[PDB]
RNA sequence: GGUGCAUUAGCUAGUUGGUAGGGUAAUGGCCUACCAAGGCAACGAUGCAUAGCCGACCUGAGAGGGUGAUCGGCCACACUGG
RNA sequence: GAAGACUGGAGUGCAGAAGAGGAGAGUGGAAUUCCACGUGUAGCGGUGAAAUGCGUAGAUAUGUGGAGGAACACCAGUGGCGAAGGCGACUCUCUGGUCUGUAACUGACGCUGAGGCGCGAAAGCGUGGGGAGCAAACAGGAUUAGAUACCCUGGUAGUCCACGCCGUAAACGAUGAGUGCUAAGUGUUAGGGGGUUUCCGCCCCUUAGUGCUGCAGCUAACGCAUUAAGCACUCCGCCUGGGGA
RNA sequence: CCGCCGAAGGUGGGACAGAUAAUUGGGGUGAAGUCGUAACAAGGUAGCCGUAUCGGAAGGUGCGGCUGGAUCACCUCCU
RNA sequence: UACCCAUGUCCAGGAUGAAGGUAAGGUAAUACUUACUGGAGGUCCGAACCCACGCACGUUGAAAAGUGCGGGGAUGAGGUGU
RNA sequence: AGUCGGGACCUAAGCCGAGGCCGAUAGGCGUAGGCGAUGGACAACAGGUAGAGAUUCCUGUACCAGUGCUAAUUGUUUAAC
RNA sequence: UAAGGAACUCGGCAAAAUGACCCCGUAACUUCGGGAGAAGGGGUGCUCUAUUAGGGUGCAAGCCCGAGAGAGCCGCAGUGAAUAGGCCCAGGCGACUGUUUAGCAAAAACACAGGUCUCUGCAAAACCGUAAGGUGACGUAUAGGGGCUGACGCCUGCCCGGU
RNA sequence: UCCUAAGGUAGCGAAAUUCCUUGUCGGGUAAGUUCCGACCCGCACGAAAGGCGCAACGAUCUGGGCACUGUCUCAACGAGAG
């Protein structure tokens, strides 16, 4: 649920989050965590290329499986956890074998139940298909975009992509934006929706708690010299005083479109957001 | 409440074997209906039609347990102890 | 047994009861030490406003409504407090 | 007040019946709109008359396909269900109440009910979705002495969904709830009994609803009249000239 | 002479009641002033009730409801 | 010196009493009330430590930015070493 | 100074980097590999010391790793270790 | 430092004043947590009853901790020294904690949690670099970049001719 | 009636914004160019360069009180370093 806090004091006033109903466990898997250093946005070279980044509470990396390739063996859920380096949370499953690995939470996955991969999977929540044997009008999400490369659509909390219709090699699928796009037959997906819907819900109630997640403040442009920021300057506040807003290095930035106009992938997209 | 189920708590609260109106087992078969409403009451938790049925057995349940206690009060105390009722 | 207000909801701490003593013509938290936490209230506590009470007087078909000067009974007061 | 006894009140049992009563999940067909592609040429749309608007960048019309949302044509009925608000496509799951017959069972276990607790059309409010038609605000065109309106072309919140608030209405039968008594005539909904008849059908009686007409009685009148505004008993709510309010 | 209790007096923060005050808000009264004509007839867009928004003003419009509507057409009940 | 990365370390004492939990009440079950428990916070007062708000002195200074007396933060968006 | 701190032990940030990719020259980036503590592992304590060192020298009692020499024991290619 | 007590001055600047522990009591307003150490008051020394009543420790010896009271005694004065909040009424700005011009400005400036517009379907956009190679991210529209506004409450009107 | 794309809505208003200006009236003071409350003829307010409010907070700015004082009337004496 969303857990409002009292007013105590000034900073607690406003502030909500999670009750971590859902977690099961409180420690990982310790053969599958591996080590992440923060890098604050630096380059390859040192230099800062990405602002507003660095400084929050360590992590470490925890291996997930999006690929799902491992056909024919019944993996039951075991525990539901938490993890730092994404909104949804992970499931771990432990399969016949004796390996064990994560997976995305879907919605509605509990513990106890078993998981399965392939062609003869049945359609349910947790299982993981070729887009070819989807029928059409399921909701799924993980959808892949080459054979055997894993996971990269639709993976973020709370969000899902729906199977539209057939093409012969191609599949269409509304994406969770609300893009409808041409992906191939041989791509998979896993049904259901992904795990923790109420994450946009919170509310951050402090400076503090953007700074512990890894965030430096943002300075307006307005408030900045004549050479640092082409907005900066003027006695007093000053309105934007341009044609129209500005970046910090030029190209507007309001309502002016960035994607490359002769991209190749063009024709792969039936209808835009 | 299903037919079968209703006569069995009928037979367990009989004072004597015919009798099918007594006030000992029109309370337990009452019992068994708040206790199962509340369930469905507890689920569909927007059933307001439902829900105000619910509240005339409660107070149904309430005058017969009233006029047991003030015609036989040993009876009273018995059925209490066996029902699980305050 | 005899008054208005709920657009006045809580009031009380010697307050409530007990044990020993003091004091009074006399019983009593009347007073004191100890012990316990009680007592009153929607059958109207508390608070605000108004008022001496009655036999009786005026009116009224009666039931009631208004009043309490003169006469008689009781009470309180005696420039203002102790 | 106390001790016993009874079954006409009340409730349980047993056998049937009807219903858009409620909550959840899924599905269906007409129709409007938008999109893509054939055919095709100059208007379409609109009004009391018009104009704004749409159309040669090829509309309106027409054939094919796709997407999405909202309401459920005929059945449909002073018909049905619910305490009121209210409930109309279909299927399933979970649930509440009512009517009829029987006389097995308990044996007054009942009625009303200030404070209290819940439900409660529409508009409106908060958070997250959705958005086809309709449409406050708003824009343009007409009408008019003027037209911040009616009329026309567009159109945002809203209307839809989940959760949480709000607590009002000509929330009306302008008629509080319970009980008993007091001419008839005639429709209709759900049952039961009897006679005719092989059935069907016709008739009579009876229970609970729902309409119309009318006697006594009541009413200032209109009118009500076994579903009373008649005759009675119990409990609750409310009123005491108008404005201010 | 000392001690307890003790009227009046002083200090402090609150409670309640009246009067007064620049200005301001709605209300009422005044036959003759200005603007429009919302209601009563189908009152010239039927009216009213709750709510939201807009407008010099009566008021307009949307949503739901009522007849305390003459009305315009097939059917149903009573005489 | 500014920001960042890896790995260590520092913060005397005292005050307040969030969520949750238990028991007793209160209900058809809940809500709710009262006690006990519990130990939250860019919480409170205040040393070390960090800072630099006022005044005075210094101004060929003890010092090319300090000292004295008061002052702000002091479990965190904290100080600091390699 | 076998025993304290550091090497002959280990790795983080970072740095270098055979082949390799890129680029007027110079060079930039980077794989295997390797360096790199502020962290991990690892065997010694108490006294004496009158000019200057002490867990180091001296006294007493220890521990860690290894080597040879003796004495029994066991095993020898279905094979101790 | 007599008497006065802001008459000084741009301005109560500086100084003076309050200060510990225990008890009583405490307003408007409120986002119901606060305001609050609000305000305003009272008590503190020593002796005797007294190794007290009662607690911690121990097998006992013993040791440690120490409230209420009564009676007294002494000073001008009893936290007798040092250390230890002055408070109240009303308005402007910023919601709050935080940051800032090393060496004249610590603020009403910056940041912030929140709001909104817009770009981005993943070899993502954006950014560094001639390129290779990277950050974004070992992320995937509930995510990432940019512009403006800045808790919370009530609201955010008209104009698309010009750019 | 002329012009325009359209002519500033709610709210606030001598204001961190008002030249004239010490606007005018009221309060506070024996006396108030500053302060607080009203008015609206807004040189030259106004809705995310956001509009109007707002408990808690502030080494922030502004006006008024109690206590207190060598700040002052008006200065005097004493200690230490030059
Ligand atoms: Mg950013
Ligand atoms: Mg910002
Ligand atoms: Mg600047
Ligand atoms: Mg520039
Ligand atoms: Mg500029
Ligand atoms: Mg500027
Ligand atoms: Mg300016
Ligand atoms: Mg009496
Ligand atoms: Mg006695
Ligand atoms: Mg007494
Ligand atoms: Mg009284
Ligand atoms: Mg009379
Ligand atoms: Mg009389
Ligand atoms: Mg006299
Ligand atoms: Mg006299
Ligand atoms: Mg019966
Ligand atoms: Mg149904
Ligand atoms: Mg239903
Ligand atoms: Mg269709
Ligand atoms: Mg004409
Ligand atoms: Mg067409
Ligand atoms: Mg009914
Ligand atoms: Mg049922
Ligand atoms: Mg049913
Ligand atoms: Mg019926
Ligand atoms: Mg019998
Ligand atoms: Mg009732
Ligand atoms: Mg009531
Ligand atoms: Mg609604
Ligand atoms: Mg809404
Ligand atoms: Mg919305
Ligand atoms: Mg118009
Ligand atoms: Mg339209
Ligand atoms: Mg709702
Ligand atoms: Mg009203
Ligand atoms: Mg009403
Ligand atoms: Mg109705
Ligand atoms: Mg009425
Ligand atoms: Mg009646
Ligand atoms: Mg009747
Ligand atoms: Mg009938
Ligand atoms: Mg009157
Ligand atoms: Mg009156
Ligand atoms: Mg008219
Ligand atoms: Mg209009
Ligand atoms: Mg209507
Ligand atoms: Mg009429
Ligand atoms: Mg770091
Ligand atoms: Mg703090
Ligand atoms: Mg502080
Ligand atoms: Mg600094
Ligand atoms: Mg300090
Ligand atoms: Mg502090
Ligand atoms: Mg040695
Ligand atoms: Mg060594
Ligand atoms: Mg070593
Ligand atoms: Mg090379
Ligand atoms: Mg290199
Ligand atoms: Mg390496
Ligand atoms: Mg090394
Ligand atoms: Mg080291
Ligand atoms: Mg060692
Ligand atoms: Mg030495
Ligand atoms: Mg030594
Ligand atoms: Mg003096
Ligand atoms: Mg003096
Ligand atoms: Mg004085
Ligand atoms: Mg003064
Ligand atoms: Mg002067
Ligand atoms: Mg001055
Ligand atoms: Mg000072
Ligand atoms: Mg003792
Ligand atoms: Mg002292
Ligand atoms: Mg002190
Ligand atoms: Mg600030
Ligand atoms: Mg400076
Ligand atoms: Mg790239
Ligand atoms: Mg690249
Ligand atoms: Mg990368
Ligand atoms: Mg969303
Ligand atoms: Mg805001
Ligand atoms: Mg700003
Ligand atoms: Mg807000
Ligand atoms: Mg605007
Ligand atoms: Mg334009
Ligand atoms: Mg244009
Ligand atoms: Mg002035
Ligand atoms: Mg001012
Ligand atoms: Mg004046
Ligand atoms: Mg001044
Ligand atoms: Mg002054
Ligand atoms: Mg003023
Ligand atoms: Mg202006
Ligand atoms: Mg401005
Ligand atoms: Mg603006
Ligand atoms: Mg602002
Ligand atoms: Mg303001
Ligand atoms: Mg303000
Ligand atoms: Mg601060
Ligand atoms: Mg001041
Ligand atoms: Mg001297
Ligand atoms: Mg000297």
């Amino acid at each position: 649920a969303i857990k409002k806090y009292k007013p105590t004091t000034n900073g607690r006033r406003h502030m909500t989050s999670s009750d971590f109903a859902e977690i099961t466990t409180s420690t990982p898997e310790k053969s599958l965590l591996r080590p992440l250093k923060k890098k604050a946005g630096r380059n390859n070279q040192g230099k800062l290329t990405v602002r507003h980044h660095g400084g929050g509470h360590k992590r470490q990396y925890r291996v997930i499986d999006f690929k799902r390739n491992k056909d024919g063996i019944p993996g039951r859920v075991a525990t539901i956890e938490y993890d730092p380096n994404r909104s949804a949370n992970i499931a771990l499953i432990n399969y016949a074998d004796g390996e064990k690995r994560y997976i995305i939470a879907a919605k509605g996955l509990e513990v106890g139940q078993t998981i399965y991969s392939g062609a003869e999977a049945d359609i349910k929540v947790g299982n993981a298909l070729e887009l070819k044997d989807i029928p059409v009008g399921t909701v799924i999400h993980n959808i892949e975009m080459k054979p055997g490369k894993g996971g990269q659509l639709v993976r973020s909390a709370g969000t899902s992509a729906q199977v539209l219709g057939k093409e012969g090699k191609y599949v269409l699928i509304r994406l969770n934006s609300g893009e409808v796009r041409m992906i191939l037959a041989t791509c998979r997906a896993t049904i259901g929706q992904v795990g923790n819907e109420q994450h946009e819900l919170i509310n951050i109630g402090k400076a503090g708690r953007s700074r512990w997640m890894g965030k430096r403040p943002t300075v307006r442009g307005s408030v900045m010299n004549p050479n640092d920021h082409p907005h900066g300057g003027g006695e007093g506040k000053a309105p934007i005083g341009r044609k129209s807003p500005m970046s910090p290095w030029g190209k507007p930035t309001l309502g002016y479109k960035t994607r490359k106009k002769n991209n190749n992938s063009d024709k792969f997209i039936v209808r835009r957001r | 409440l299903t037919q079968e189920r209703k006569n069995e708590i009928i037979a367990e609260y009989r004072v004597h074997d015919t009798d099918t109106g007594s006030p000992e087992v029109q309370i337990a078969v009452l019992t068994a209906e708040i206790n199962s409403l509340n369930e469905h009451v507890r689920v569909h938790k927007k059933d307001h039609h439902s829900y105000r049925g619910l509240m005339k057995m409660v107070g149904h349940r309430r005058n017969l347990l009233t006029y047991l206690r003030k015609k036989d009060v040993q009876r009273y105390r018995e059925l209490i102890k066996r029902l699980g009722l305050r």
